[PDB]
């Protein structure tokens, strides 16, 4: 998958930070050896993987009205020991019309939540803004 | 003006040193934290060390400036990778003076002048002594 | 043309971490030494050791050259005064370009020209990167 | 001291169960409110009977406010569930339907703040500053 | 065996994670759709990365298949979780509705196959048949 | 180019023994699989078997090409049937000049043009000698 004509978007939120900066670097490598520019890597952040929905939408907007636009978003965040979380997140593909890429880990200790699944995730935004179009 | 951090990347034990030397001199610091290349580091794991680190501080809505030992070698090349990604500031040839001048007028100048203020700090640091 | 010997006076751990991050490029040293001035050391003390090891080296015929960090401050004020007695050589704020290029021309010119050329080449190799 | 606040206006509806609770996470999202700029004429602050009725309330309370001419910029609704799976679910949608951020107050314990309230009070803010133009 | 599959085309999109598992399931469900009548130039398999850009790709999938000039008559989705997925098959559900074609639940949710393949194989030729003209 | 996956289907053994023969000249391969029909296996289990590794291969962006021993037989009928359903190519009669060549070339030709090449080589390649 060619990435080089895509602008992917990576909205973190901001508790368990040593994990999500991880988790984000991950996606950034990955993004980055499927040709994704630099300058096309815009990432931005909310406190808690609440706000990640809206914060998605709002951050999509904010990028329309830049005459920048998003291709995919890849919403990251790690919640330890939510659920409605993943509906929203879910949802959001169908509503901001760009795949909207599962970045929230969901464990039950510190030790379960990473580099490489963030790279999976890096991977996914690619294809999925790619494979169904008309290149 | 946003709070800095500074981040040391050099060869072996060198930034460790410097800090150490540099707190001697105007004590222990907050937002400095240093990276060494030692034989047998795969470039790749420090690399991704590093990227681990400057997302955690911009998210912190901190300004980054990278200090570099050498002009070229493996750290450099680090620091320029973070530059490409980024848009981070680096200099390189970092000594003391310059590491003590940076650390006791973060808060004063903006990173441009800063570096600009320590480039010629450094240099001029730099004598031969005839008596 | 004498055996150089290259003694390192700087504030605590920079000369030691400096000698270990040049080390990772050029391989182990011989006729180098450090010393660190830390808080808490009687600067008497740590110029009556340095001296202890000019003397050695001197009667070793060896040509001493002393790199120190900072110009000003205990270590510089101890090479000084080792200038005064002994008519080594000094140069100061000292960066990893300047002691590897010292370390691996050591042979090549004499201490004159040596601290001329090192002089040029770290502050050259002092660079605020732009892009 | 990052997010300017002062020309917002930010509602706050809690519950009435577990009153003690509710107050001290209110005090907090309050007090954060405020450091962040955010004056005490535009903090309003509304109660329904229990969290059930939050994301309905929320909606009411916003549409009142709108006909008032005093538009919250966001809502911050406050319930606290002692042992609500659907609530969260309503609250997270309605995000998007009353198009204002609608900030997760809601506690959901196992057994009987002002820091978490003050963290309700943080995102408030931010995230109805962040994205704008 | 009662239902005519030969003018129908159905869609295959499987995940790529426990691939020799998916293999398997896909296989199973090729081969019933055959059984049934359906045409090996009518059965179009894609891929994706996991089971949560199984939905999206679905319609993706469809949308393609309409700009194409080939119409999906129905699809199976089809992916593999190990506990070692509950919204996923929420919104597979209402992709039936969405999409306005049978969208056969082709995603095994296990704790530790070809036949469970086939099952989905004969569901999507009855469902794109059954209530027909 | 796609990268390239061989699998061999064939009576008994013949394909796990050319596999082995094949590797002695050019050493042990990836990409290459074999699938042998017994005595006593279900061809419809074979068959499903077959498929199996086929999608999976598909699925890793493979292009694939059935290399089978005998025009005819029940290799061969489930080669027909994967080129019915996938679209993949399929070359009879394989022989070990044929398969070495094929293996150190799988990367120079598409694969039209290597079904030429080593359907010429392994024809090519039987020869009765005389005196």
């Amino acid at each position: 998958y060619d990435g080089s004509k895509l602008r992917i978007g990576i909205l973190h939120a901001r508790w368990n930070l040593e994990i999500i900066a991880a988790l984000v670097a991950g996606a950034i490598k990955r993004l980055q050896e499927f040709g994704v520019k630099a300058e096309n890597i815009i990432i931005e952040t909310v406190p808690g993987s609440f706000e990640l929905p809206y914060g998605s939408k709002l951050f999509v907007e904010k990028q329309k009205r830049l005459g920048k636009p998003l291709d995919a978003i890849i919403p990251i965040g790690v919640l330890i020991k939510c659920d409605s979380t993943t509906h929203q997140l879910m949802k959001l593909n169908f509503e901001l019309g760009i795949p909207v890429i599962f970045g929230v880990l969901t464990c039950l200790t510190d030790e379960q939540a990473m580099h490489n699944h963030g790279e999976d995730w890096g991977a996914a935004a690619v294809e999925m803004a790619t494979k169904f179009n008309l290149e | 003006m946003k709070e800095k951090f500074v981040l040391i990347i050099t060869h072996g034990d060198f930034g460790k040193g410097l800090l150490s030397g540099a707190e001697v001199i105007i004590g222990k610091q907050e937002n400095v934290h240093t990276v060494g290349l030692n034989l047998g580091d795969n470039i790749e794991k420090v690399a991704k060390e590093v990227m681990r680190i400057i997302i955690a501080k911009l998210a912190e809505d901190k300004e980054i400036i990278i200090v570099v030992d050498l002009f070229g070698g493996s750290p450099f090349n680090i620091a320029l990778e973070m530059m490409k990604t980024f848009d981070v500031k680096v200099i390189t040839g970092i000594n003391m003076p310059m590491l003590v001048e940076l650390l006791t007028s973060i808060n004063v100048y903006d990173t441009t002048e800063l570096l600009e203020n320590i480039s010629k700090i450094g240099k001029d640091g730099i004598k031969v002594i005839e008596k």
